[PDB]
């Protein structure tokens, strides 16, 4: 869903955040996103 | 009516061409910059290139995953394979004249995963440390069987051999006037 | 050059054969020379066929024999030798003619002509088994039957 | 029909590369690669009658046809090597690629 | 176009290029049979005619 990460392309994935926030951030890259 | 004339001065010097697929060229009509490359390196007989970059701190990082999972910042290394090909030389331009010499390799920049490609080799190591559980003569060529060659032997030689720290500079004007003073 | 040969294999001769031998202690007990020359004497000393390549497990690893079998296999030609060098390997329990055949690629009559020839020398024994009778079992004049 | 959609767009593609030629005149350290045929059978970029371009490298082989034809959304360097030793610089990036074709 | 080039083109035409090349493209892929045992034995085929 146009989920670009940049400086990879790869991927975003809406990881279980800290309590229980709903963050965006993919694997094989240190990034993360609100 | 008008002409430019080119003359092509250029030799002794192998220069490469990279393609980032990553970065683009123009952000919203705005031309963009190139990311600043901490440090180069290149393998020879198999023409790769580890350029590392750097990518920026806490704000859009989350280091507290990056740290605990394989131990590995700011560094995102992306492997690039030296392409050749004939034509294609690359033209510095003066006024009214335009000035050639040849491209070498042309390489394509793909983001290599390097840290996690290597967090799996202390998990394998972990394997038989955990699970410990347990001679070397000659043999003759015979010519009923073969041997691997071709694709495979080239991955068996591209892995070990010697590195090289490039000393990245940026300069350029010694290789400007050098071309322009030999017709 | 050759000089330092006559102390390397002294200190091979020093041990009793077991304990064996790696370059981590062999650099400490010579460092004379730094490893640019240590390695070129060793692989001459690997081309006067005295020193081996013995394998402890997963990691390098050397093993140095005595003289007087060295020049007992140095006799024969670089063939006979070959099926000399699996047939110790072996030792303690011996080999079979079908595994001695598969792993030298030599075909079904240069390897029954090979050991022939060695039998004759006084180089090989011939064994029956009994946990798997019916089946050609060689060693050397060891008399190791654990069998 | 459709080949008349052809040669407005080749005119169109050339009042647009007189343009990037001429707006780097002032050598500001800018690189640009096109492709020379090889295997011949030095010249001269060179201005027809309303708009037309065509080069002659050989004593006599007229290459008529250029074209600045590509789409690239990306970063490209040009860097020169030197035996593999303190030899690493960049030298510029990329504006444009145009290339040369024969006329048959 | 059937004088020089009659009606049994695609059968005549086709044997004749393996007679004349496509035999020499055999024989210099199966070449240089050997022996192991006796490792200074080698017969070569050179080349082919029929
Ligand atoms: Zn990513």
């Amino acid at each position: 869903m146009l989920s670009f990460c940049p400086s990879c392309n790869n991927m975003l994935l809406i990881t279980s955040g800290d309590s229980g926030v709903y963050t965006l951030a993919c694997r094989s890259c240190p990034y993360e996103f609100p | 009516i008008e002409e430019f004339p080119l003359k092509i001065s250029g030799e002794e010097e192998s220069l490469h061409v990279f393609q980032y697929a990553n970065r683009p060229r123009l952000v919203g009509r705005k031309p963009a910059e190139h990311p600043f490359i901490s440090a180069a390196r290149y393998k020879p007989k198999s023409h790769l290139w580890e350029i590392d970059i750097p990518l920026d701190e806490q704000a859009f990082y989350n280091k507290d995953k990056a740290e605990s999972e394989w131990n590995g910042v700011n560094v995102q290394t992306l492997k690039g394979v030296g392409v050749e090909n004939n034509g294609q030389y690359a033209a510095f331009v003066k006024d009214m004249q335009v000035y050639l010499v040849p491209i070498e390799r042309v390489a394509q920049l793909k983001p290599f995963f390097k840290y996690i490609d290597d967090a799996n080799v202390t998990r394998k190591q972990e394997d038989a440390r955990r699970n410990p559980n347990p001679m070397s003569v000659k043999s003759v060529n015979d010519p009923s069987q073969n041997r691997l060659t071709g694709s495979l032997l080239a991955h068996k030689v591209a892995d070990e051999e010697a590195n090289i720290e490039l000393t990245w500079a940026e300069g350029t004007f010694e290789q400007f006037k050098d071309t322009i003073v030999k017709e | 050059l050759s000089d330092n040969a006559k102390t390397l294999h002294s200190q091979m001769m020093s041990k009793g054969i077991g304990a064996l031998f790696t370059q981590q202690e062999l650099q400490k007990q010579m460092g004379i020379g730094s490893l640019t020359d240590l390695m070129s004497i060793v692989q001459e000393l690997l081309d006067k066929n005295l020193i081996k390549l013995v394998k402890q497990n997963d990691e390098l690893k050397f093993q140095g024999v005595l003289e007087s079998e060295a020049q007992k296999k140095a006799t024969m030609s670089a063939e006979e030798a070959l099926v000399y060098s699996y047939i110790e390997a072996s030792g303690r329990e011996g080999i079979w003619s079908k595994t001695i055949k598969a792993r030298t690629n030599l075909h079904q009559h240069v390897v029954l002509k090979c050991l022939k020839s060695l039998e004759s020398q006084r180089y090989v024994k011939s064994v029956k088994s009994v946990k798997f009778p019916t089946r050609k079992i060689y060693m050397l004049y060891s008399l190791q039957p654990s069998v | 029909k459709e080949a008349a959609a052809e040669l407005e767009l080749l005119n169109a593609d050339h009042q647009h590369i007189l343009r990037k030629l001429k707006k780097m005149n002032n050598k500001p350290e800018r690189f640009m690669v096109f492709q020379l045929p090889t295997r011949l059978p030095v010249g001269s970029i060179r201005v027809h009658k309303s708009g037309k371009l065509s080069v002659k490298i050989g004593n006599v082989v007229m290459d008529i046809g250029k074209g600045a034809e590509t789409t690239f959304l990306q970063d490209v360097i040009a860097l020169s090597i030197a035996d593999d030793a303190s030899s690493a610089e960049l030298l510029g990036r990329v504006d444009g690629k145009i290339v040369v074709t024969p006329q048959i | 176009f059937l004088k020089v080039k009659g009606l049994v083109k695609q059968h005549l035409d086709s044997f004749n290029y393996f007679v004349d090349t496509d035999l020499k493209k055999i024989i210099k892929a199966n070449q240089l049979i050997l022996s192991d045992v006796d490792p200074e034995f080698y017969l070569k085929y050179v080349d082919i005619r029929v």
